[PDB]
RNA sequence: CACCUCGAUGUCGGCUCGUCGCAUCCUGGGGCUGUAGUCGGUCCCAAGGGUUGGGCUGUUCGCCCAUUAAAGCGGCACGCGAGCUGGGUUCAGAACGUCGUGAGACAGUUCGGUCCCUAUCCGUCGCGGGCGUUGGAAAUUUGAGAGGAGCUGUCCUUAGUACGAGAGGACCGGGAUGGACUUACCGCUGGUGUACCAGUUGUUCUGCCAAGGGCAUUGCUGGGUAGCUAUGUAGGGAAGGGAUAAACGCUGAAAGCAUCUAAGUGUGAAGCCCACCUCAAGAUGAGAUUUCCCAUUUCUUUAAGAAAGUAAGACCCCUGAGAGAUGAUCAGGUAGAUAGGUUGGAAGUGGAAGGCUAGUGAUAGUUGGAGCGGACCAAUACUAAUCGGUCGAGGACUUAAC
RNA sequence: GUAGCGAAAUUCCUUGUCGGGUAAGUUCCGACCCGCACGAAAGGCGUAACGAUUUGGGCACUGUCUCAACGAGAGACUCGG
RNA sequence: CUCGUUAAGGAACUCGGCAAAAUGACCCCGUAACUUCGGGAGAAGGGGUGCUGACUUCGGUCAGCCGCAGUGAAUAGGCCC
RNA sequence: GUAUGAGUAGCGAAAGACAGGUGAGAAUCCUGUCCACCGUAUGACUAAGGUUUCCUGGGGAAGGCUCGUCCGCCCAGGGUU
RNA sequence: UAGUGAACCAGUACCGUGAGGGAAAGGUGAAAAGCACCCCGGAAGGGGAGUGAAAUAGAUCCUGAAACCGUGUGCCUACAA
């Protein structure tokens, strides 16, 4: 099954491609222990498409990943800019060439105060 | 006649004249006699019967120590046969699917899937209310009861938690019995999710 | 499955054309009717010079529904429309001919010349 | 639909009877020996299963 | 599943031929009206089809005396002496529910010789 | 009649839910008959179950239509409005007939007209915690007691027999198949299926093409997995004992006879006790059986003393579902397939993208049953169930027997 | 007490009677007239158009219903405030 | 409570089709009794709608293509006696 | 004045996410990015009315239906030509 | 809670369009000697150390009742109406 994560359909699924991106961002994120427990299939099964490389699989992860910009730099006096996406295809799927999934470990923590929310860190391995 | 076995699911078979007949699927690794009871020393006959050999780790010693006598692996589900020949079995002693044959009249019972807290529309098969009409009575559970008594009768049924019952279905045949594989296709259907534990007698009332 | 104030075509030419449910024979409670059961029925819509007229209570058969019949093999019939006969207590139809497709279901229940005057039988 | 008659002191603690907190799963971190709770990251020197984290 | 698998196995046919949903089927479907039994053809286009293993089914639908008609046979049932292509039809989805409420030419489907 | 209620006890009908009485509507048993048979009439026993769908009317009632084995009569605040409705009746408006000089009114009608309340206690339906059950634990269990279920048609045969002059037409017995009800389940027929597939409109965004995302009820539309489901499928009220009711006896006197009774003894109902299903030892009367642990340490006082480590075992915590409001239950915690991912399948959808070919083009063919594929199936420790902690016995006395 | 209308927003008896409509119509429509207790400017009768008016019937349509099933969201439920 | 879908039936619901469903835009054809001659009337009942070429008098027409469906979504009368 | 109901009802239409910062302390303050909502308005001006709520710098007692390092609140200066 | 409504910044606050209605609220100590300094805390608030005859007279300050809330426990209580 899959969880509702106290938001209507659109709004779960926005709200989830927003934090895969922001985790294959940053690599690391501190979320609520439910959104991390759902973030954590969605993001590897993105990982996967980064794995296999093929303009099929980056087109269907673009319906997915969010268009920010994963990292800037300054390459040959230039700003390079790389997006989520990007990244993913040339950072992330070569990462992992050879695990075979489980790409990402949660972590749990101190409790919320605002809420006592149970919150957990999510990371890449 | 008795065994224990596990509802695998359901198919649907083909008898001789082309009928198409549904099936329920029970598997049955051999059961083993675990300890049998009589009048001298519990003052009733029986024997107990025990299925699905389990992970030592998942065992205790008390629980090793009974299953000594019948020299096997721990077992899972443990449950007592009444009326049957006491003489016929003894401790570690196998019982498999063969004991039926094609054509058997047999007593399933199982324990009914969980419904969790249900409404009396669903538990009991009450009647709604009427759903326009000006009416604010949908899905209630109707009059408590009358005015005299100043207090509820018992068996007023209402909501609960609901399933989870142990169940009987009585006269089911046995369609077929596959003693490599320890399957017995029982025509119909019987309670219980997949994987729970089933126990198939031979039916009371023939 | 047909039950009371259902209508159903007429699959003869006995002059009836459209009728309306009015029991389900069979039981004291018995709610709906399916492929070869009997029900008492109203003419709603009769052809000009039919034998049968409009506003007569009439016996039927049902010879075919949109949910139709399971046959023992495992198979399953199903029509486009909801038809009758009209009969007579005996299981005579009232007209001679039939029209449209008949369940097979109808040579168990013994409504045999139906069935040898449908036009074809499934 | 209101109270008929007040709820006494006895009626009423004996109600908050199972109206308690608890504090469960508490033991040493192994990297420092402070007290955390098991299965998550130690608040104090942030290690769990022997590496920082 | 897989025991599932292994004790219908036996049942299943194998000279069921190779059609999908718009294919036009003849069914040679056995009857019986006694003692005696027959053969009779129900021929029209396949409308759907369901069901995996020993319970896959698959509906065919006529316009018999200007009356639809829909029989639903096991894809397995021995009762079926023959299946045959007659034609395979030109359709773009697995079921063909759409074709109840069409008559006629409206109801018509290309050819297309795979 | 005016005894409780006018510092409020809500009134008809309907709905939901029933429950009880028997003066029994059907089914069951029986006597008498102006009981040939099939039908009946009347009375006796019998309350186990069942006892309908509409037209009219606010209606109850009643008539009617069509069924049924039957369409019972009543009580429960003419049961049930902190459970529902509010059509009628009792507010304010207005009108008709009528009465009144009149405001108005009914000896009457008609159209329209606010039904509030977060459940404290008992009660009822479910689910936990504590302690008890006398050493501590893991399982399996007997059943004191309780609940459930309890219905019935039609056809065939016996037999066109018994009966009857004929029409007509059986008891008893044996089969087949339904109705209503009901326990389960999703293999089938279908429904649903908002993180499955596809088509498609408008606009907007990813710079543009192409390909996609956002919003428009899930934008709309066509399908649909798991799960949940009925109208779908399977099963049940089978047979049979015991004691009886009405009834009928056998033997038998009181009372030479007679006599079912006083003694003695039997048949006899859908009813009673069983039989079938479920709950059940908090059944404080706390039962029984199998298996496991083993008699430790310290101090007080002979104490059924106190505490402190544990044993068997259980739980905390964590991964979860076949379970679930939460507890609980059950599957697992590397002594590992518990879940996620990954790999391969399946259902499901229906031919992806990028190319190539044809066409002026829309588009079609092909690469290719492709691509995609929530929950389904099988493998795989890749990720997370790490490390840990807490609780948990040493078994009283009396008296028979040995 | 004329014309006109009449079981009527008026008819108690009354579900008057008859006909139509329905399988079945105390409502509705047409007719009759023993008008309990119509009636001519507190107007009589009729009347195209109009009406969130009252009333009856028909088609279409459907979860209103037979008889309920599933899904979404908010509350309810658990936790922190 | 708010919302979506629903097998077969289709008002059997109910005091009463209450609620919901259904109709809904534009263009074309066609449109009854009755009437105060204006109306009734958007009566009713039907048909067309997308995209690509060719031709147009520029509104069309002809041909072709695709889908279950072309005011492809949102917003738009239900009708009759 | 304090109870009971009770740590119960309610917390007043809707989308937020994460990174960084600040700080004793952050779901709630600041910055950033994406996302989403209104757009004959939920935008831009104004009249009335309010009467300093405007700006800057501080604060977290009370008020804010949670929190608060923040505010139309509190403290101090200042602002209408 | 008396005594003027008002012992105190009272016809005030507040209520009302307006006339008008109209509160609550006294007490450290003889003397501020109103707790320097130290410690926990961001603060608040505390613990010391001091002032004082007295600080359980610490400004919500004389006395400090009852309701109500809480901590400790000598006895009793999980087959009872
Ligand atoms: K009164
Ligand atoms: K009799
Ligand atoms: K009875
Ligand atoms: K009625
Ligand atoms: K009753
Ligand atoms: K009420
Ligand atoms: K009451
Ligand atoms: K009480
Ligand atoms: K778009
Ligand atoms: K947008
Ligand atoms: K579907
Ligand atoms: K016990
Ligand atoms: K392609
Ligand atoms: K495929
Ligand atoms: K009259
Ligand atoms: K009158
Ligand atoms: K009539
Ligand atoms: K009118
Ligand atoms: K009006
Ligand atoms: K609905
Ligand atoms: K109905
Ligand atoms: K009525
Ligand atoms: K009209
Ligand atoms: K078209
Ligand atoms: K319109
Ligand atoms: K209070
Ligand atoms: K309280
Ligand atoms: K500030
Ligand atoms: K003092
Ligand atoms: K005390
Ligand atoms: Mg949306
Ligand atoms: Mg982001
Ligand atoms: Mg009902
Ligand atoms: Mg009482
Ligand atoms: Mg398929
Ligand atoms: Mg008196
Ligand atoms: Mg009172
Ligand atoms: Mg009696
Ligand atoms: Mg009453
Ligand atoms: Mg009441
Ligand atoms: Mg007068
Ligand atoms: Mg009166
Ligand atoms: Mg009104
Ligand atoms: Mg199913
Ligand atoms: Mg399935
Ligand atoms: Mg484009
Ligand atoms: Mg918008
Ligand atoms: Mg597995
Ligand atoms: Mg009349
Ligand atoms: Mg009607
Ligand atoms: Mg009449
Ligand atoms: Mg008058
Ligand atoms: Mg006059
Ligand atoms: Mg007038
Ligand atoms: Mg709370
Ligand atoms: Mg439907
Ligand atoms: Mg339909
Ligand atoms: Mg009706
Ligand atoms: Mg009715
Ligand atoms: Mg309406
Ligand atoms: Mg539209
Ligand atoms: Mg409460
Ligand atoms: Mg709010
Ligand atoms: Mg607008
Ligand atoms: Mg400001
Ligand atoms: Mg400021
Ligand atoms: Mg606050
Ligand atoms: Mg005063
Ligand atoms: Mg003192
Ligand atoms: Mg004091
Ligand atoms: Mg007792
Ligand atoms: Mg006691
Ligand atoms: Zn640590």
């Amino acid at each position: 099954s899959y969880r509702k994560l106290g938001r209507t359909s659109s709004q779960r699924k926005a709200m989830l491609r927003d934090i895969t991106t922001d985790l294959i961002i940053n690599e690391r994120i501190v979320t609520t222990e439910a959104r991390a427990k759902e973030v954590r299939s969605t993001v590897e099964k993105m990982i996967t498409l980064g794995k296999r490389g093929d303009l099929h699989a980056r087109r269907q992860a673009a319906t997915f990943v969010r268009n920010e910009v994963a990292s800037v730099r300054e390459e040959d006096e230039s700003i390079v800019v790389e997006s989520a996406l990007q990244k993913l295809f040339n950072d992330l799927g070569p990462r992992f060439a050879e695990r075979q999934g489980g790409y990402t470990r949660i972590l749990k923590t101190e409790p919320r105060r605002g809420d006592a929310a149970p919150m957990v860190v999510i990371e890449f391995v | 006649k008795g065994i224990l076995g596990k509802k695998v699911g359901m198919t649907q078979i083909f008898t001789e004249s082309g009928e198409l007949i549904p099936v329920t699927v029970v598997e049955a690794t051999p059961n083993v006699v675990l300890q049998v009871k009589t009048v001298e020393t519990d003052g009733y006959e029986a024997i107990q019967v025990g299925y699905q050999d389990k992970r030592e780790v998942l065992s205790n010693k008390p629980a090793k120590g009974h299953v000594a006598k019948a020299n096997t692996a721990p077992k899972r589900f443990i449950k007592e046969f009444k009326n049957v020949e006491l003489g016929e079995y003894e401790v570690g002693k196998e019982i498999k699917v063969d004991v039926f044959q094609a054509g058997d009249v047999v007593d399933v019972t199982g324990t009914t899937k969980g419904k969790g807290f249900q409404g009396a529309i669903k538990r009991h098969g009450q009647s709604r209310g009427p759903m326009s009409h000006g009416s604010r009575y949908h899905r209630r559970p109707g009059s408590m009861g009358p005015v005299a008594p100043n207090r509820v009768f018992k068996n007023k049924r209402l909501a609960g938690r609901m399933g989870g019952d142990r169940v009987t279905i009585q006269n089911l045949e046995v369609v077929k019995v596959d003693v490599e594989r320890n399957v017995i296709l029982i025509k119909g259907n019987i309670p219980g999710a997949k994987k729970s534990l089933i126990t198939i007698k031979s039916a009371v009332k023939a | 499955m047909i039950q009371q104030e259902s209508r159903l075509r007429v699959a003869d030419n006995s002059g009836a054309r459209e009728i309306l449910t009015i029991k389900v024979l069979g039981g004291s409670g018995r709610k709906t009717a399916n492929i070869g059961d009997v029900i008492v029925a109203t003419v709603k819509q009769a052809t000009p010079g039919g034998v049968v007229k409009k506003g007569e209570v009439v016996k039927a058969v049902i010879v075919r529904t949109k949910s139709g019949a399971r046959r023992a093999d495992g198979s399953y019939i199903k029509f486009d429309e909801n038809a009758a006969v009209i009969i007579r207590d005996d299981k005579s139809p009232r007209g001679t001919r039939i029209f449209g497709p008949v369940a097979r279901e109808l040579r168990e229940n013994n409504f045999m010349k139906i069935v040898s005057l449908a036009p074809e039988v499934l | 639909a209101v109270p008929a008659r007040r709820t006494s002191k006895a009626k009423k603690a004996k109600r908050r009877t199972h109206y308690k907190l608890t504090i469960k799963g508490l033991n040493a971190c192994s990297n420092c020996g402070e007290m955390k709770k098991s299965h998550h990251v130690c608040p104090a020197c942030g290690h769990y299963d022997g590496k920082d984290v | 599943n897989p025991l599932i698998q292994e004790l219908t196995q036996e049942q299943l046919r194998t000279d069921i031929p190779a059609f999908r949903p718009g294919d036009t089927v003849r069914v040679h479907a056995k009857v019986v009206e006694g003692t005696r039994e027959r053969i009779q053809l129900f021929e029209g286009v396949v409308i759907k089809r369901r069901g995996a293993g020993i319970s896959e089914t698959y509906t065919v639908r006529k316009v018999s005396n200007g009356v639809g008609v829909e029989r639903t046979f096991p894809l397995h049932t021995p009762r079926v002496a023959q299946i045959e292509v007659v034609r395979y039809g030109k359709v773009r989805r697995a079921k063909l529910y759409y074709l109840r409420a069409l008559h006629g030419k409206a109801a018509r489907i290309k050819e297309i010789r795979r």
